[PDB]
């Protein structure tokens, strides 16, 4: 007989213990394609893209402090990089008869551009 | 946790950007590791380069002295 | 203890702002960007001059070596609008 | 009697030579002594890892000497070597062999 | 196979479960008919 | 006429290696112009590496800093180990 | 009665026996002659009389059979990508168009 | 001379996709194949014709044609 704990508490009541007009779907996308192409702005909020530099960057030195144009310069190299994978998504989708990017046209594309 | 900060809706802009008119719903967390493991590229060599100068802070410049080196020059932060 | 001299070519590229557009401007943003883009597109000619010259084992950078690697380089119309300029430039400099 | 830098530093590699080299590459203005034995310790051993290799794809394909073919499989195989020399064409190499699994028969 | 649930399948709480073993469900020791003896 | 290249020196340490295995010589101009070609990727990075950091000798820490910033991976780590215990026995040695 | 019918293997068995042929093969495939030739009408355009060795012939060529095997095989995880196993100009389109060459 | 594109057989660039792992090869494909070989033959051999020039050398060199794909990032080893 398989058993299994799942209450993962030896003792109970462990609280109290002293210790309407609507477009089609893709026109409002099309319409946001147009303001985030027309843009110049920075899309992923800073604040959580330093953060990710922080943890990430711990693993090679502690005590590693960033200047501020630094994680700007990382926010803007990463967007680049991104939108211009997602740009070659796009094609390795519209490749095969479609328009929905999948994981699986990432994984490809970053063969054929050999990042892999 | 500090990843799942790249947000979907950040990765829906970028994709955006990128002309992308439906996201699968998978990308979105592939989107991250690919991210991830990108920066963990670039910041390893940033640092190289900065336990090299002995400085202890990493500077904009080494940033983009490491995307030199893996290739992808960036204009408009300094060399 | 006044800041050391930052080499730039900001003022020259102001100089070539002022001759194509008398009346345009840049941003500081846009100037560290063709900052960083004169550096680098240096870097890349004079990098590839050295070796060309090392190649054909002599050792010296001349104009020949550039003409060479510019047009190595810069690709296109861009190399032969460059190279005729730049033939200009070296004789007019050597007239005088 | 005069000994070698190479038995001074213990390696086969050439430690003169690559001195000379480094600077007459003008790489920098002063090189100092130490730079050169680094650099041979490590081509020896990147010269060293890819010829292991070598000789492990060799015995296989019951060859006595290496050929050209057996230093790519080497490099193919290994993900590190595969890196390095990545974006290098070996001579007389071929591909690793390999078929894609939507290609095999049912 | 398939792991069990980690919620009872009789009163849809967390705890120790019998997990049934040609089924996904998992009942407290207390839940069953007749509840059985965790020894 | 004379031609300089790595001809003996990848051949004593193939036989360090297995002293018992022959090899082409195409296969060694293999060896030699892949030994050139990684030797000025890891002397060039070094170059600028140095430059950067307006220094102007190439010391064995820049080669280092290099070999760790080109050579990929594990192969770094046991790059420098080697080269750190070949220039250890070379100061031991003087 | 019974009528003869010769062995044929299926569309595809004897296109696998050759894969397994020439991924071992080193040689190269495309013939020498007929590549050296390519070159001196290539060359032609850019200098004139240019001599070639005959080592730059065989350089030219085992960089060039490198270069269309890595695009082949891109090519083909792009045919692949569409769910088929027949290639296409597109695929050979879509893959340079994403190393940046277009 | 002129038109020797034509001598990559399909034959041959069969053979080459074969190596690089396809099995069906369809047709309209030999003739993009062709035009992807003479701009990559193109342009390492431009590159291999502005070295040999500035080598003063007329005799287009095996050297030269290593250093050209080098520039373009397919390095070549076996030559030099
Ligand atoms: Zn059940
Ligand atoms: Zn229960």
């Amino acid at each position: 007989a398989r058993t299994k704990q799942t209450a993962r508490k030896s003792t109970g009541g462990k609280a109290p213990r002293k210790q309407p007009h609507r477009y089609r779907p893709g026109t409002v996308a099309l319409r946001e394609i147009r303001r985030y192409q027309k843009s110049t702005e920075l899309l992923i909020r800073k604040l959580p893209f330093q953060r990710l530099v922080r943890e990430i960057a711990q693993d090679f030195k502690t005590d590693l402090r960033f200047q501020s144009s630094a994680v700007m310069a990382l926010q803007e190299a990463s967007e680049a990089y991104l939108v211009a994978l997602f740009e070659d998504t796009n094609l390795a989708a519209i490749h095969a008869k479609r328009v929905t990017i999948m994981p699986k046209d990432i994984q490809l594309a970053r063969r054929i551009r050999g990042e892999r | 946790d500090n990843i799942q900060g790249i947000t979907k809706p950040a990765i829906r802009r970028l994709a955006r950007r990128g002309g992308v008119k439906r996201i699968s719903g998978l990308i979105y967390e592939e989107t991250r590791g690919v991210l991830k493991v990108f920066l963990e590229n670039v910041i390893r060599d940033a640092v190289t380069y900065t336990e090299h100068a002995k400085r202890k802070t990493v500077t904009a410049m080494d940033v983009v002295y490491a995307l030199k080196r893996q290739g992808r020059t960036l204009y408009g932060f300094g060399g | 203890r006044r800041k050391t001299r930052k080499e730039s070519y900001a003022i020259y590229v102001y100089k070539v702002l002022k001759q194509v557009h008398p009346d345009t401007g840049i941003s500081s943003k846009a100037m560290s960007i063709m900052n960083s883009f004169v550096n680098d597109v240096f870097e890349r000619i004079a990098g590839e001059a050295s070796r060309l010259a090392h190649y054909n084992k002599r050792s010296t950078i001349t104009s020949r070596e550039i003409q060479t690697a510019v047009r190595l380089l810069l690709p296109g119309e861009l190399a032969k609008h460059a190279v005729s300029e730049g033939t200009k430039a070296v004789t007019k400099y050597t007239s005088a | 009697k005069a000994k070698t830098r190479s038995s001074r530093a213990g390696l086969q590699f050439p430690v003169g030579r690559v001195h000379r080299l480094l600077r007459k590459g003008n790489y920098a203005e002063r090189v100092g002594a130490g730079a050169p034995v680094y650099l041979a310790a490590v081509l020896e051993y990147l010269t060293a890892e890819i010829l292991e290799l070598a000789g492990n794809a060799a015995r296989d394909n019951k060859k006595t000497r290496i050929i050209p073919r057996h230093l790519q499989l080497a490099v193919r195989n290994d993900e590190e070597l595969n890196k390095l020399l990545g974006r290098v064409t070996i001579a007389q190499g071929g591909v690793l062999p390999n078929i894609q699994s939507v290609l095999l028969p049912k | 196979d398939f792991e069990n649930e980690d919620f009872c399948s009789a009163c849809n709480q967390s705890g120790s479960f019998l997990c049934c073993d040609t089924c996904p469900k998992s009942f407290h020791f207390l839940c069953l008919d007749p509840p059985i003896d965790p020894n």
